[PDB]
């Protein structure tokens, strides 16, 4: 294949960097869930059931 | 408020306290409210400072001056009725007090209803369920729940319609309703500010909630209601009503329901 220098020339919309209510609430929910997951008292079997989902 | 007066230099704290009383007389009828009373007038035997002992003396004399300052009532708030210098509670001065405590389940629902007067609620919103779940919450926390649930509904819908400005069309505002998911979200974010303190309330337990013990339920009514429902018979026969009863036996048999059930029927705390 031959790359074309023109593929790297693109200008973003001005509103690109303005995050929505769903994007901001999603991140804050994940922050609360991440702290909760670190606090959870669970056995190795429950830990593996989640980790194994990516294999 | 205590801490603001105490933040002043010696002489400034006393002058500022006196001014408030002089202004109240000029503007009578007037009410002077002193917040954090234990901070402005802590127990003298519990401190070392001369200024703190002096400001207590200044408040004590200003309270006594209320016999001359017509139509002026002084109110104060503290966290604990026994955390203030006892002199303030002597005859005259602060001769009345009222225990506000913590709202009960009914009051918590009332607070949620008050802080939703203007809010459009969806059919799935159930504030009674919230009031029962919000154990340990006070009005400051329930107000936060209402405002936070409103914001979540506003950000989901209105923030995708309106500009970042101070003026919104009335129709857009009226089209925004708050769902139960927004109240549940706020509930998970809020944390009760008064969870450890004991809450006193009229219980909702009734006699129909207790299985068995039919004779005990009646006996409590005789012990608690009869002395005031039929006082002429107790006087006629020279009977001295009992002041209380002790229960004993295995745990988990309904002892808590027995005391609550009679309190419920009697509408007592
Ligand atoms: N006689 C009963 N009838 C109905 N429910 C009961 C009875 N006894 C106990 N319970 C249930 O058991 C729970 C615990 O009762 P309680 O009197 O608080 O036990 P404890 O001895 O631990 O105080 C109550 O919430 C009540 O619902």
């Amino acid at each position: 294949f031959q790359p074309s220098p023109l593929a790297s020339q693109f200008e973003l919309p001005g509103d690109f960097f303005n995050l929505t209510a769903e994007e901001i609430k999603r991140e804050q929910r994940l922050r609360s869930e991440a702290v909760e997951r670190l606090s959870v008292l669970r056995t190795k079997a429950m830990r593996e059931k989640e980790e194994q989902r990516g294999l | 408020n205590g801490p603001e007066i105490m933040s002043k230099l010696a002489g400034e704290s006393e002058s500022n306290l006196r001014k408030a009383f002089e202004e109240a007389e000029k503007n009578a009828p007037a009410i002077i409210f002193i917040d954090e009373l234990d901070a402005i007038a802590p127990k003298r035997e519990k401190t070392h400072g001369e200024v703190e002992r002096r400001i207590v003396s200044q408040l004590l004399t200003l309270m006594d001056g209320l016999k001359q300052r017509a139509h002026v009532i002084v109110m104060a708030a503290t966290n604990r009725p026994n955390s203030i210098d006892p002199a303030l509670r002597r005859f005259g001065r602060f001769d009345r007090e009222v225990d506000i405590g913590i709202p009960d389940a009914t009051g918590r629902l009332e607070i949620l209803q008050i802080h939703t007067k203007n809010m459009k609620l969806a059919d799935d919103v159930d504030l009674e369920q919230v009031a029962n779940e919000t154990h340990g919450h006070v009005g400051a926390d329930l107000a936060a729940l209402c405002s936070e649930a409103a914001l979540q509904a506003i950000r989901k819908k209105m923030d995708l319609i309106d500009l970042e400005d101070e003026t919104i069309d009335a129709e857009v505002m009226n089209s925004l309703a708050v769902t139960m998911d927004d109240f549940r979200w706020a509930l998970s974010q809020s944390n009760p500010s008064a969870l450890r303190e004991t809450v006193v309330e009229v219980p909702q337990v009734t006699w129909e909630d207790i299985g068995g013990l039919e004779d005990v339920k009646r006996e409590l009514q005789e012990l608690v209601q009869y002395p005031v429902e039929h006082p002429d018979k107790f006087l006629k026969f020279g009977m001295t009503p009992s002041k209380g009863v002790l229960f004993y036996g295995p745990p988990g048999c309904g002892k808590t329901l027995l005391a609550k059930a009679i309190a419920n029927e009697c509408q007592a705390n």
